[PDB]
């Protein structure tokens, strides 16, 4: 972008100044108060969010919940009472949804449209006119791949 | 611490030499995630 | 200087005039005993001149 | 005044304060980005109707500054005052602080700490125990306070891992184990065994409303079949136990081989149906599912979105949040049972004083004694309010009071002040609720008391209370080793900085603002983003300035390694008495002894030269010989006579050491070599002439004379510098490690432990750094490896500059990496430069 | 569950008061009571029906030979008598 010539002082002394490793840009950016000199009109950025670790299942015939090995192995090895003292439960009583399966064909499915794109993860919304739609938003606003040549990263 | 249509080399940014920013080791997300576009045998050559 | 003249908060650094055709490496360096040593001379040869007569 | 509208009246929470029995303070606190401020809204949206959460964003109802909304984390730990149900229907009164999860703010838990009784610690699911868990779980046990450990995000091992039954039930079984390791490390409480059985564990998911005990789900039980003990039933849902269906029993061998256990049977596997049958089957089998449990709902709420729609089926599901109310209850004392070791750990003069055993039974009316931690600003900024705790009494609106300092003594009565209390308000996070009295137990912001007050102070009666000491300052988790140095762009406008700087002072309990000798306004912080908040509030709120920053350096400190080659003699400028010692270096590991309280002075000569004499194999005549350590508080610096008595008489010695003490107190602060501080070193006292006459033993004459004592003995046993190196976890993906070892490869670190997280496909890196070195580490990580890693780091220990600091021979280029033998005297000439002092000191300065 | 019974688990921890069949009135800090009427106290002041007062420390009340019991009056502010 376009832009929107200081004497020596006592206190830009590079002789008390420890020089260890170079200072860029984008620890300016990241923390705009702590080594900027006038900070007139930045903006906050966001600091972090958790990792979301969703892992995609490739094989439909693989169980919806089922132990992928991406995961590492846990590590294997309390005041239990006495088989004597024998509490017995109504027989009417029963867990929760037992006649319900486990999970069915459309669960995976389910929750891999959970972490989909927008307007992917929806399942209602209003109509949008054609020329709103752009369809190389994502593609120019991630990143530049390696090995592109020079026109194409300007 | 002291007409031309086309876009001239000038106007790039990244010439920046340092070895962290140049490789800037790109993610393959846990051999599952693709690239969009770019084609999908290549890109499992290239991983 | 600083008997008649006092500076309890160092404002004789700014606004003093420096050269910058020059380099920071290159010109005048504004360490605070050399800019009170500059307003100590200024000040010692106007008080030789009387103001009605001329003036710097 | 105006309110919002709130399930339950005011009154009754204007009247339920005057029982101490049904008040619990609560603080909660967790790791960076837990869930705790989600909780919080959870609460919230129980106890307030007209207050939900938007579709699309989270609300944070405690985050309530306008850094906290722009940055996503917690910054200032906020307080609330609720009224929750129980599980047998009962209203209590529930004071929660949410403290930030950060580790930079980790002051802000130790000023929360101080005002409670109980901490709820947050646990993720997924991730499991990190660096701030670990260290608020040590911060909780050496504060003296209960502990209960609540699991958030479960919905992670549903929803994204999509982890099998029993295997989830593995690792929640492996995360509360690690709990217990962590507390059996340091309790001396074999009582403190955390098990969901006792009700001390519950689980919760913060994002869709879910939160339950085994009490509470047992109680869904015996609501929806009925004639079920469910305080009994609750006893057999976790461990090894079996439900055998043809005797109707629980069983600890197994009735088959495919018998899942009872917490799979009863509990996890519906809640893996009631998600799977929203999420995945929304259309087709959602209906019988919500037919079967009880549940209805309108054709308009059928149409939401799957997380709305999931959160509102949770919600409707599990209902009020009764189990979090009973383990806060059941394992967290009342501020009347628990008034006792409050007052032992943090009242100056003991419990068993007069005061404190008045104050040990939290009566509502006496002597009024109130203990404020926290000062928080208004929406101008012209003014603060200070926020505490009543100990005894009831404060009252208007009443005239003495508000006493963190350096008030009953000697000196100096740091008091007498002031009118404005108003009083008991706070919620958005709006404050105005009262005119507070009765003992209760928290209380106070209105008018903020001009004497700096970090902490002690509220008292101005006619009688007359033996009233002030409580104890808060002892952080760390040390601030950070030093940025300020000034104003024009400087006519020194004066306003000057006074931000003693008003961010006033809101931020570990900051430490100072002036150099040469005219330098240097700040102390502890990380990056703190002080950025620093320099935020500073400007925007207290300035409205520009204002210039230098360049960020650590704290540098000085020691020995070698004992002095020559006895350094030195006598006072009346040539009477001469005092001469060899200094020397202390063992491995007793440093940390010190500053963690295992050896304390005060003790009366025998167990103090036990310890001595028993581990570190200290003779008799070196262990009951010993006199004084460091600067100020008990610093890692040892005085030690050696005087023998056939040549010094002791009678005549004993007269002038209350002015060695003062010498060496006063020496062993801003050392010879860049006026900072001694680490690790022993000061033995060998001859000493000592003077007859009483006028020629003045403190005038000796202990500049024993400074220069010090400083010789110091100079001569060949002087070395020491830098802080900080801790650092890295969470990072399984090929984002080798990237790590990359970029740790040039800040002059080593990694030490690499490990696997159990049930998780993320790794740990545990390395120790420079902190010199640490400028620009997080971004470094978080630009090299695509945002993936990320790592906190805190202050661990310090380390010896390699290098010589006193070799002159060494030159030194300007702007420049020097490597490894330059550092000690590029550090040690650059900090003289700074600070002010001469380019070099000799070894016969002094 | 009925209403008077979600009051008398809203008045435990405070001073109540009791008369039972016997004519004795038993004052003092409420500490459990049960969806029956049985109630545990502590630190009673005990009024028998000549007029002797008594001290007696821990009183277990069964719930069948009471009268009635009286409540401390800032229950009408509770939220299940609203
Ligand atoms: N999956 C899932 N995410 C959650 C849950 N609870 C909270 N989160 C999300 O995790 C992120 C952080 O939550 P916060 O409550 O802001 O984290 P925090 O503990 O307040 O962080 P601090 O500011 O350190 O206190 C937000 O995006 C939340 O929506 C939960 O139960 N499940
Ligand atoms: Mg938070």
């Amino acid at each position: 972008f376009e832009p929107l010539d200081e004497d020596w002082n006592e206190f830009n002394d590079i002789n008390k100044i420890i020089i260890r490793q170079p200072i860029r840009t984008e620890y300016k950016i990241a923390f705009p108060y702590l080594y900027n000199n006038l900070p007139h009109h930045v903006h906050l950025t966001w600091y972090h969010t958790p990792n979301v670790v969703f892992i995609k299942t490739e094989d439909p015939d693989l169980p919806a919940f089922y132990f992928d090995p991406l995961i590492n192995p846990i590590s294997h090895r309390e005041p239990l009472p006495d088989d004597d003292e024998e509490f017995e439960l109504p027989e009417f009583v029963e867990p929760f949804l037992k006649d319900t399966p486990l999970y069915t064909d459309n669960t995976a499915n389910g929750i891999a449209l959970l972490w989909a794109p927008r307007p992917f993860n929806l399942r209602s919304g209003r109509t949008r006119r054609a020329l709103d739609i752009p369809l190389v938003k994502n593609w120019y606003r991630e990143h530049c791949p390696a090995g592109q040549p020079v026109k194409v990263r300007v | 611490y002291l007409f031309v249509f086309e876009w001239d080399a000038s106007e790039d940014t990244s010439i920046d030499y340092n070895p962290l920013y140049k490789e800037r080791h790109q993610v393959q997300l846990l051999g599952r995630g693709f690239i969009a576009g770019i084609d999908l045998k290549q890109q499992k050559r290239e991983q | 200087y600083l008997t008649e003249h006092p500076d309890p908060n160092n404002e004789n650094i700014v606004g003093y005039n420096n050269k910058k055709c020059w380099p920071r490496d290159a010109r005048m360096r504004l360490m605070k005993h050399d800019v009170n040593l500059g307003r100590a001379v200024f000040w010692d040869i106007k008080n030789r001149l009387p103001r009605s007569v001329t003036t710097v | 005044q105006t309110l919002p509208v709130t399930v339950y009246e005011m009154d009754f929470l204007a009247d339920l304060m005057d029982n101490s029995e049904l008040i619990r303070n609560v603080t909660l606190c967790g790791h960076l980005h837990h869930g705790k401020t989600c909780f919080v809204d959870c609460l919230i949206e129980q106890t307030h109707p007209e207050i939900r959460k938007r579709y699309d964003q989270d609300l944070c109802y405690t985050d309530i500054l306008f850094t906290e909304q722009e940055r996503g984390v917690g910054i200032k730990s906020t307080p609330v005052t609720v009224v929750l149900p129980d599980t047998k229907g009962k209203s209590y009164l529930f004071n929660i602080m949410d403290t930030p999860g950060h580790v930079n703010f980790s002051d802000e838990v130790t000023a929360g700490l101080r005002i409670s009784d109980g901490v709820v610690l947050f646990i993720d699911a997924a991730e499991g125990v990190m660096l701030n868990t670990e260290r608020l779980i040590k911060h909780a046990v050496q504060e003296r306070l209960a502990v209960t450990v609540c699991i958030n995000k479960i919905d992670r091992l549903i929803l994204e891992l999509k982890l099998p039954p029993t295997d989830a039930y593995y690792k929640l079984r492996h995360i509360v184990d690690e709990v217990n390791g962590l507390i059996s490390m340091y309790s001396t409480d074999e009582n403190l065994i955390l098990s969901p059985l006792l009700g001390n564990v519950c689980f919760s998911s913060s994002q869709y409303s879910i939160c339950f005990t085994l009490g509470s789900f047992a109680k869904i039980y015996a609501d929806t079949f009925g004639d079920i003990n469910y305080q009994e039933f609750a006893k057999r849902l976790w461990g090894d136990i079996y439900f055998n269906p043809k005797t109707r029993k629980f069983t600890k061998k197994a009735p088959t081989s495919s018998s899942q256990r009872s917490f799979v049977e009863f509990i996890l596997e519906p809640l893996y149906k009631i998600l799977a049958q929203v999420v995945g089957d929304v259309d087709t089998s959602l209906p019988r599912t919500l037919d079967e449990l009880g549940i209805h709902l309108t054709k308009e709420e059928l149409k939401l979105n799957i997380r709305p729609l999931l959160r509102l089926v949770c919600k409707k599901f599990f209902g009020e949040f009764t189990g979090f109310v009973d383990m806060c209850v059941q394992h967290i004392p009342s501020p009347k049972v628990g008034a006792k070791p409050k007052i032992e750990h943090t009242y100056t003069g003991g419990v068993d004083s007069d005061l404190g055993e008045a104050m040990s039974d939290c009566d509502p009316d006496g002597p009024l004694m109130c203990h404020t931690t926290k000062m928080y600003s208004t929406d101008d900024g012209v003014q603060f309010h200070a926020f505490g705790r009543v100990l005894s009494g009831t404060i009252h609106a208007g009443q005239p009071v003495k508000v006493l300092g963190e350096n008030y003594t009953l000697e000196d009565e100096e740091d008091s002040q007498i002031c009118t209390v404005g108003r009083l308000w008991i706070s919620v996070a958005r709006y404050h609720i105005e009262v005119n009295r507070v009765p003992a137990g209760n928290w209380v912001l106070i209105e008018g008391v903020d001009q004497p007050i700096v970090k902490t102070a002690t509220i008292t009666e101005p006619r009688g209370n007359e033996e009233a000491q002030i409580f104890r300052p808060l002892k952080f988790n760390t040390t601030s080793v950070i030093k940025i140095a300020v000034e104003p762009v024009n400087p006519s406008e020194l004066p306003k900085m000057l006074d931000g700087l003693r008003k961010v002072n006033k809101s931020y309990p570990s900051l430490t603002t100072k002036v150099e000798e040469s005219g330098e306004h240097v700040i102390l912080g502890t990380g990056e983003l703190y002080l950025d908040c620093v320099m935020h509030d500073l400007r925007k709120m207290y300035s409205e300035i520009d204002i210039k920053v230098a360049d960020p350096v650590v704290t540098f400190c000085e020691t020995v390694v070698e004992t002095s080659s020559l006895k350094c003699f030195a006598e006072t400028p009346n040539k009477k008495n001469k005092i001469t010692m060899i200094a020397e270096p202390l063992e491995k590991g007793l440093a940390e002894d010190i500053e963690n309280e295992v050896v304390q002075i005060t003790w009366n000569r025998k167990k103090l030269g036990e310890f001595f004499q028993t581990k570190y194999d200290w003779d008799l005549l070196a262990a009951r010989s010993i006199w004084a350590f460091g600067p100020d508080a008990t610093g890692p610096n040892i005085l030690v006579d050696d005087t023998l008595p056939s040549e010094v008489d002791k009678a005549l010695l004993g007269s002038v050491k209350d002015s060695i003490v003062q010498g060496f107190q006063w020496g062993t602060r801003e050392g010879p070599l860049c006026d900072e501080l001694i680490r690790n070193v022993k000061f033995k006292i060998l001859d000493a002439v000592v003077a007859q006459e009483p006028l020629h033993r003045g403190g005038g004459q000796i202990i500049p004379t024993a400074r220069r004592v010090v400083y010789s003995a110091f100079l001569m046993a060949t002087p070395r510098l020491m830098e802080p190196y900080y801790f650092v976890e890295v969470q990072a993906p399984a090929d984002c490690v080798s990237a790590v070892y990359t970029v740790l490869a040039r800040r002059r670190g080593h990694v030490t432990q690499d490990a696997p997280i159990p049930g998780s496909p993320l790794y740990t890196i545990k390395a120790f750094i420079p902190a010199i070195d640490s400028f620009g580490f997080e971004t470094d990580l978080r630009t090299h490896t695509q945002g993936q890693a990320f790592s906190l780091s805190v202050f661990h220990h310090w380390q010896i500059v390699p290098g010589d600091p006193l070799d002159k021979s060494i030159v030194i280029r300007p702007l420049e990496p020097q490597p490894a033998p330059h550092l000690a005297r590029e550090f040690m000439i650059k900090t003289r430069r700074r600070k002010g002092l001469s380019e070099d000191v000799s070894i016969s300065k002094f | 569950i009925g209403v008077p019974i979600k009051v008398l688990h809203e008045a435990e921890g405070h001073i109540v008061t009791c008369e039972t069949n016997t004519g004795e009135v038993y004052r003092g800090k409420l500490i459990e009571a049960e969806d029956n009427m049985n109630c545990q106290m502590s630190n009673i002041t005990v009024t028998y029906r000549d007029g002797r007062v008594a001290q007696l420390e821990q009183v277990y009340i069964r719930g069948s030979k009471i009268r009635f019991l009286i409540l401390p009056d800032m229950l009408k502010n509770a939220p299940m008598l609203k």
